[PDB]
């Protein structure tokens, strides 16, 4: 997160930290006691599927305070339409091996209904983005959870307000832009998979996933987020499904 | 009705027989008698920050 602030301990209680061999991989969002939503691209280079850990109640990476809860990731479900090394359909649904225990520091974010998300949530201008990613472009990652408030843009306006680049991916209906073109505030690579959380009438909801962009808080470029509202039915149907052998599962989308 | 201002609902809105509307809540919440408001039924409902709620 570039140009944000420290999320006070327990204020982003749905934030997930994904680890592979004890190293920082990505972020994620807890949606209930056993399921985590993250980005499909976080798993593009994974070879050891059995060393994937999700940490809930995390805040400061340098110290163990006792509120952290670690769980093995039993399953990583990716849509059939997602192609590794590309940007479209950037979403993963993670099943934890054992449920986490809800506490003041571990709370799920609401996965909203599609209609509510499209009709109401998509019109809330500002939303929070969080993670332990890069504090600057080509800079060090954060030791404490960082949070940034970003405004959402209509795709036409994002394309009109952006500096044109070669081989730059298209902004599909499975994505949305959010952030600033002035190079001061963005989510970045280490924040990938993390939540884009929207407040509505006293409750927070999952509207986006940190997905991609140019560089990191690059002038003339906005952050691109997976548009979670396209995946509600897909996510809900999978959460009602029985676990399958093997970590990675590709599931038909739609 | 749901199309405009969330049909007055705090959370989810379902349209019915023309002029009818039903508000609904996410699990861990129940709808109040006003027919729009959602109240938590559990200790840790989704989308609420306990440290802020207890403050
Ligand atoms: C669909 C994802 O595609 C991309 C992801 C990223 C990185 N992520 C982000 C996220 C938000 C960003 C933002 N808001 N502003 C600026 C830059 C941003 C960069 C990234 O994760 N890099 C590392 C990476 C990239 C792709 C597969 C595995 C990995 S990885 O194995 O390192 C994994 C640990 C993330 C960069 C370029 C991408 O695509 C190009 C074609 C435009
Ligand atoms: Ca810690």
């Amino acid at each position: 997160i570039v140009g944000g602030k420290v999320c006070p301990k327990g204020e982003c209680p749905w934030q997930v930290l994904l680890l592979v061999n004890g190293a920082q991989l990505c972020g994620g969002t807890l949606i209930n006691t056993i399921w985590v939503v993250s980005a499909a691209h976080c798993f593009d280079k994974i070879k050891n599927w059995r060393n994937l850990i999700a940490v809930l109640g995390e805040h400061d990476l340098s110290e163990h305070d006792g509120d952290e809860q670690s769980r093995r990731v039993a399953q990583v479900i990716i849509p059939s339409t997602y192609v590794p090394g590309t940007t479209n359909h950037d979403i993963a649904l993670l099943r934890l091996h054992q449920p986490v225990v809800l506490t003041d520091h571990v709370v799920p974010l609401c996965l909203p209904e599609r209609t509510f998300s499209e009709r109401t949530l998509a019109f809330v201008r500002f939303s929070l983005v969080s993670g332990w990613g890069q504090l600057l472009d080509r800079g060090a990652t954060a030791l404490e959870l960082m949070v940034l408030n970003v405004p959402r843009l209509m795709t036409q306006d994002c394309l009109q307000q952006s500096r044109k680049v070669g081989d730059s991916p298209n902004i599909t209906e499975y994505m949305f832009c959010a952030g600033y073109s002035d190079g001061s505030k963005d989510s970045c690579k280490g924040d990938s998979g993390g939540p884009h959380a929207t407040h509505y009438r006293g409750t927070w909801y999952l509207t986006g996933i940190v997905s991609w962009g140019q560089g990191c808080a690059t002038v003339g470029h906005f952050g691109v987020y997976t548009r979670v509202s396209q995946y509600i039915e897909w996510l809900q149907k999978l959460m009602r499904s029985e676990p399958r052998p093997g970590v990675l599962l590709r599931a038909p989308f739609p | 009705i749901c199309v405009n201002e969330n049909g007055g609902c705090e959370q989810y809105c379902s349209d019915h027989t023309g002029t009818k509307r039903s508000c609904r809540c996410h699990e861990g919440y129940s709808l109040l008698a006003d027919g729009v408001s959602c109240t938590p039924t559990v200790e840790y409902p989704c989308g609420k920050i306990p440290i802020l709620e207890k403050r």
